[PDB]
């Protein structure tokens, strides 16, 4: 429905847009959609129809972090680029300041 | 209103018939909607002259529904159990969660402000009591 009458519409990789009715799950299905469309590159209220639909949202993000850590290893990045950019490891930063200050 | 309507159907039946019915034979048959019809008048007159807001619809009715005169009474006091009926609605949604229905017109009620109780309003056959009790379950049922 890239219509015009749903609220949603069609690197940064997304310029999918979102910009009374329940909104407060809206909104959440607008990020939960930008999610999965990443991972395949990798009283009146609604308490009956937002009942398997919330059911989706949390396991849906929360698989889609797992995905990173458990198969591409993104917590070993962090510490790998701590080691040479913050200059924590030792025989790096005392072996390349020390020849690139002697130029200048 | 629905038995004065039945009476003209069964009435057109019976000219049918035989036409020659007098017409103090009609007054006959009518003399019985011919005292309630006068008596509730002066209440449906007072809530459109008055321009009435909020709960007070349903005092106005109850007062009346205190007489002596039995169609009068139950009359009155149908019309006032179809008016519960909207207030039991959004009872169902203040007391569970907190959310309103009506807006503009009240419903004796509004944790803490933003959802206090606005005492003057109530009903008359409501005590204040129970007006507590409802305001700490719909406060409650908020907070958690």
């Amino acid at each position: 429905d890239a219509y015009g009458e749903f609220m949603i519409q069609v690197k940064l990789y997304w310029t999918h847009g979102y910009v009374v009715f329940l909104k407060h799950i809206a909104h959440d299905i607008y990020v939960c959609g930008k999610t999965i469309n990443l991972l395949k590159l990798c009283v009146l209220m609604k308490r009956s129809i937002t009942a398997p639909l919330a059911a989706h949202i949390s396991l849906v993000n929360k698989a889609a972090v797992d995905y990173f850590f458990v198969e591409l290893h993104l917590e070993a990045h962090y510490e790998a680029l701590r080691h040479f950019l913050l200059m924590e490891d030792g025989e790096f930063a005392q072996s390349l300041s020390d020849l690139l200050f002697e130029k200048l | 209103l629905q038995p004065y309507r039945q009476a003209l159907l069964d009435l057109e039946q019976e000219f049918l018939g035989d036409p020659h019915l007098s017409i103090s034979h009609v007054n006959y048959f009518l003399d019985q909607f011919q005292l309630l019809f006068p008596s509730v008048m002066v209440v449906v007159e007072q809530i459109k002259s008055q321009k009435i807001h909020g709960c007070q619809i349903l005092e106005t009715v109850y007062k009346h529904s205190c007489g002596g005169l039995p169609p009068v009474r139950s009359a009155l006091e149908k019309i006032l159990a179809v008016c519960h009926g909207v207030m039991y609605k959004q009872l169902s949604a203040w007391m569970l969660h907190g959310l309103l229905l009506d807006q503009h017109e009240e419903f004796f009620i509004k944790s803490l402000k933003q959802f206090s109780l606005r005492v003057e309003i109530l009903p008359s056959y409501i005590p204040v009591r129970v007006a507590e009790k409802i305001l700490f379950v719909g406060e409650s049922v908020q907070m958690f």
